[PDB]
């Protein structure tokens, strides 16, 4: 099913896209794994730590 | 031929819409097309300058943490929203405008004050709603130009006037690609698009003269290749006596630094020098806040 | 803590403002060898303020 | 361990197998510019110190 | 909200209590990001009573972990609402969604 | 005070030897450093003009993998041994030379026929060894002008054989970006380049000629 999502929304069914080097603009040598997921952020602030 | 690079010309502009273009620079020898791409992409994407909102005034709230009665958004969410305008400023470099509002409906970009300097290329920009028939909102908006990102706590003031981040760069994002020239009789030149995404308020022609201009400035280099004032006054500052003064001059100190490093079992040794002299001068001394046996590096301070 | 990929072997990434509170009175005797303090009080309050 | 061990592996059939070089210096010129493999096998003029 | 979630959102952000939630069924008379005020339907009103329902949002209070509770109206001006509809948005909510 | 970027004040240069340095740039704007260093790289590595041996061809060698016999090394060490020669032609684009040496031990750089226009920058370059006293080595060298690098691989009569060609002067060019700060900002960056050439130019030679090929290719931007 996820696979037939990706083929609807025209993207890679294997999930894996070509990324470029920002500092170089050079391809890296293998395809990278992108995607959204999904970010909390902790009650652990460095602020109160030090 | 051997040493004779073919050098690229700004040749085509599209403009596919008002905040999405594509321009084209040919001819290019082999390996020149990513070496300047990549170059161009990044100083496009850090380094262009911009027309940012960094102030605001409303004339009843106090803070961004308040609501305004007969408004549907906080005063934060319209701060949020007006962090995302964008204006072109054509002779200053800042502008102060006003915004006057009355009735039910939506507040956008085109209820701004009229001016002659300042462009609005967003009309339909929506700031606030008003959801109350006698309702109005007034405020003073501050843009400036600048670069780069300059957030609020980085950089009295009155109460009621907020800040605002600062997001400078016009610049949404920029691609680029390498395509085959068809020159009349060689099939090794490459052809150069870049395509930019930017908020509308630069014109594509003068980012890549602004980018190129840059790089080119930065390319020069490589072809070229403290004591407190008390310690300086002069010792006879002090309301010596003349004996005491005498002796000092006796063993050649003039000024207050010279004086001051001096022990006390040093100057109890010194010859015609008695007790009741060293204890006035300690007395004299801590008058002023100072003592006898402090210690100094990189002394005298050649004056 | 955090990770420097860029330091050598013997180094380490100390924040500075812990660092204005660890070394303090090595501070007080620095000022006060070079004249910018002649009172213990006068370099308490310019590490005060932060100069 | 990642990196060290994908640099020193060994494929059939890379881009640049079978030539020669002067030594390491061509080695990471060649892969810079892109002409040669990190994987291709070549004949490398080396000298080690006993 | 999340992209990707279970379908028990709903359920903990309504049965949580940091919503506000529609008594009953009406139109929005007035909303303001500080109050909202419903005309309730006509069959649900009780006699001899102004048929309105008056909710009060909570801005910019604090919790016991020092943290900030607000409420967002998340409704237009004259709109149809049924008896259980969600009305503002409280911390970490999203269109009646929970979204951390 | 919107069009003004910090430049470098600190050019630093340190010599390890006649044909290595390393040289120290300081302060850039953030993320400048990258950008220069990489530019400068790939002019550096890809498109340099230069003169280099490109065929070779001896008489009693038909292929590639024959054996010459008197010859302690063998072809493709003689091969090796000549692609690390650097000339430099001032004349013409295209000489041939030619070596004809008998006896025993080492044949040199310094035993090529002398032409005026050509120059050996290192006539103590072994070409290779002659162990039989009856032994002689005759053979003749070709050499072009061009950029870069070309293998041989790219390019495929009898003795005609190939040689990769190296036109470029650069051996080997290297960068690194360090932290640097002025009193206030302190984001800033630092370039550092370590580069050794054949000897042909000197490193900040073919800085100043890569900088300069770069920067004539903006001619028709810069305001």
């Amino acid at each position: 099913e996820i696979k037939e999502l990706l083929k609807l929304g025209d993207l890679p069914t294997s999930g894996q896209i070509r990324l470029y080097d920002g500092r170089t603009g050079e391809q890296f040598e293998r395809p990278v794994t992108v995607g959204y997921m999904y970010m909390l952020k902790l009650n652990h602030l460095v602020d109160d730590k030090m | 031929s051997v040493t004779e690079f073919l050098k690229p010309r700004l040749v085509d502009i599209e403009q596919v819409s008002s905040t999405h273009a594509k321009v084209t620079l040919e001819p290019l020898e082999r390996g020149f097309g990513h070496t300047l791409g990549n170059a161009l992409r990044r100083i496009l994407l850090s380094s262009m300058p911009g027309c940012a909102v960094t102030e605001v005034e409303i004339d009843g709230v106090l803070h961004e943490y308040s609501t305004k009665e007969g408004v549907q958004e906080d005063i934060l969410e319209i701060l949020l929203n007006l962090k995302g305008l964008a204006v072109r400023v054509q002779g200053k470099d800042e502008v102060i405008l006003t915004l006057n509002k009355s009735g039910i409906g939506p507040v956008t970009a085109a209820d701004i004050t009229h001016d002659g300097d300042v462009e609005i290329v967003k009309p339909q920009h929506v700031i606030c709603h008003l959801t109350d028939e006698n309702a109005s909102i007034s405020m003073r908006i501050k843009v400036q130009r600048g670069r780069g990102y300059v957030p609020a706590s980085t950089r009295e003031r009155p109460i009621g006037r907020l800040l605002v981040d600062a997001c400078y760069s016009p610049v949404e994002r920029i691609a680029y690609n390498v395509e085959a020239a068809r020159v009349e009789q060689r099939t090794d030149l490459d052809k150069l698009v870049i395509e930019m995404e930017t908020n509308g308020t630069i014109d594509p022609e003068e980012a890549i003269r602004r980018a190129a201009t840059i790089l080119a400035e930065q390319l020069e280099a490589f072809v070229d290749l403290e004591f407190d004032p008390i310690l300086l006054r002069p010792v006879d500052d002090l309301e010596l006596t003349v004996r005491s003064a005498n002796c000092l001059k006796a063993e050649a100190i003039h000024y207050i630094g010279d004086l001051v490093q001096r022990t006390e079992v040093e100057l109890l040794k010194t010859p015609n020098l008695g007790k009741k002299s060293l204890t006035e001068i300690k007395d004299v001394l801590a008058s002023r806040g100072l003592s006898l046996g402090m210690r100094l590096e990189n002394w005298p301070p050649a004056s | 803590i955090t990770v420097g990929p860029y330091l050598r072997l013997h180094q380490c990434g100390l924040p500075k403002k812990m660092a204005l509170e660890l070394f303090k009175p090595f501070i007080y005797g620095k000022l006060e060898l070079r004249g910018l303090a002649t009172t213990i009080k006068a370099a308490k309050k310019m590490v005060e303020r932060e100069e | 361990v990642l990196g060290l061990y994908y640099m020193t592996r060994d494929c059939v059939n890379a881009k640049g197998e079978g030539m020669v070089l002067t030594g390491p210096k061509e080695a990471e010129r060649l892969y810079r510019s892109g002409l040669a493999s990190l994987h291709a096998r070549v004949k490398v003029r080396i000298t080690e110190y006993e | 909200k999340p992209l990707v979630g279970t379908g028990m959102e709903r359920a903990v952000a309504v049965d949580s209590g940091v919503t506000a939630v529609a008594k009953r069924g009406g139109v929005v008379q007035y909303v303001d990001a500080s109050r909202i005020v419903i005309k309730v339907n006509e069959d649900e009103m009780y006699p001899g009573e102004a048929g309105i329902d008056i909710y009060n949002l909570t801005k910019y209070t604090r919790s016991n972990q020092n943290t900030c509770i607000n409420q967002m109206p998340c409704v237009s001006l004259g709109e149809p609402v049924e008896r259980g509809d969600v009305l503002a948005d409280g911390p970490s909510t999203d269109l009646g969604e929970l979204a951390l």
